């Protein structure tokens, strides 16, 4: 009764949050000085929350290339794609806006229960 | 309940739309599924509880692209034109909603 | 092209009114509707087209065009919005697509709990 | 695409339609508008003819061919006048009224105006 096998879910979930915070961190060392801790934390959980919210169509592009494949996938497959999405997306479209509009979102405690969650531990929704 | 939702439409087709959401919803109620209708498709997304955003593009790699509709003309202006998507979302109880997402974009040249 | 504009009612039981007029020396209009794609001839100068907010039923007018929506629309909860939209195929020019929008407001009905509580 | 006959019936009986409603609607309203504005409604309603045609056929077409048999003038005649009877003009009426936009009373509308409903130009889409 699973969508995906877990280990393809994790490779992916770990090199997708892996890009997006290297994204990040390139970011704030620019940005950085001017941001509070909480706000720092609050775009570490964007990262993560951008991708369960786009998780199903991720799954999509996914299934396309792993169907191109022509075989049986294998972890380091989903490991590469996952770090395609992690590369491609540039997340600083996100980072710049919140940082210039003041819509950091507030710090709130479901977002550090997030944060603090392994990324290969972060649920995602494949419908 | 709803979502409470607002879209940043830039003045400049190089700058994507921004749609930023926020669902503030007993645990109970949830968005079973949500779909964007793109110029380029279909776009699947999953709104979680709390904080939610995405990209919407004004021209066409990368996954879960999603390129608005238009450019449209509007009446009795000739310096704007609009630029839309469609959203629905379906919820665990109660009807669908039905999201219009509209950018008017400074018309090339006036 | 041609001078259009949408009038908008304040009661959905009223359709809204579309008027256009070519001024000039439009091979064919489609609109978009909830109910069809709806044939549209542009005469030389005045013309005029009905838009419907309620729902397609069977004994409405023939040719009616009924609204797509209603859309939930950002910054007011309080209202929606109804949307066709239209594309004119010229003599050997590049094609129009309008967007044909109306606001209506919507019921000011009181919340209630969510069912699952 | 349809024999002269046929689109005749069609097209006077949805004139004379439009033209009942719009009596009526004028024995209402119709004592504040001048004459040329009242003229300006009639072409209004000749105009309308002109403008749904293509749409109205559609709506013949299926009629016509649910009838199941090789229809005859009078089946025209009769959906011609359904047609006639069913549009609510009255919300145009209102509106131009109302708003002060009853279009400016142009030569191409007089000479609409003069021509026999039978000989309306229609266009076949
Ligand atoms: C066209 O729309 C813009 C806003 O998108 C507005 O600033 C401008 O005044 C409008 N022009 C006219 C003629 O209404
Ligand atoms: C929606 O909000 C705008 C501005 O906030 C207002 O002008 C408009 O009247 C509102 N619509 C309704 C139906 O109240
Ligand atoms: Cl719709």
């Amino acid at each position: 009764p699973k969508f995906l096998n877990k280990a393809f879910e994790v490779a992916l979930k770990v090199q997708i949050i892996a890009g997006f915070d290297r994204g990040l961190v390139k970011w704030l060392r620019v940005h950085g000085r001017t941001l509070s801790t909480v706000q720092k934390k609050a775009l570490y959980f964007v990262n993560r929350r951008y991708m369960q919210t786009h998780w199903a169509n991720y799954m999509l592009w996914i299934n396309k290339k792993i169907d191109a494949l022509g075989r049986t996938p294998v972890v380091g497959d989903y490991t590469r794609l996952g770090a395609e999405i992690g590369r491609r997306i540039d997340m600083a479209y996100f980072y710049d806006f919140l940082k210039d509009k003041n819509m950091i979102p507030k710090y709130l405690p479901y977002m550090e229960e997030i944060n603090r969650m392994r990324p290969a531990d972060v649920p995602v929704k494949y419908m | 309940t709803g979502i409470d939702w607002d879209v940043f439409c830039s003045q400049n087709e190089n700058i994507p739309a921004k749609f930023i959401s926020r669902l503030v919803a007993p645990k109970c109620l949830a968005v079973e599924k949500m779909d964007v209708d793109c110029s380029n498709g279909l776009v699947p997304i999953t709104h979680e509880h709390g904080f939610n955003m995405m990209l919407i593009q004004y021209t066409r790699d990368s996954p879960g692209m999603c390129v608005f509709w238009g450019p449209y003309s509007v009446p009795k202006n000739d310096t704007v034109v609009l630029y839309t998507v469609t959203a629905r979302l379906k919820w665990s109880e109660g009807p669908p909603t039905d999201l219009s997402i509209q950018c008017y974009m400074p018309k090339s040249p006036d």
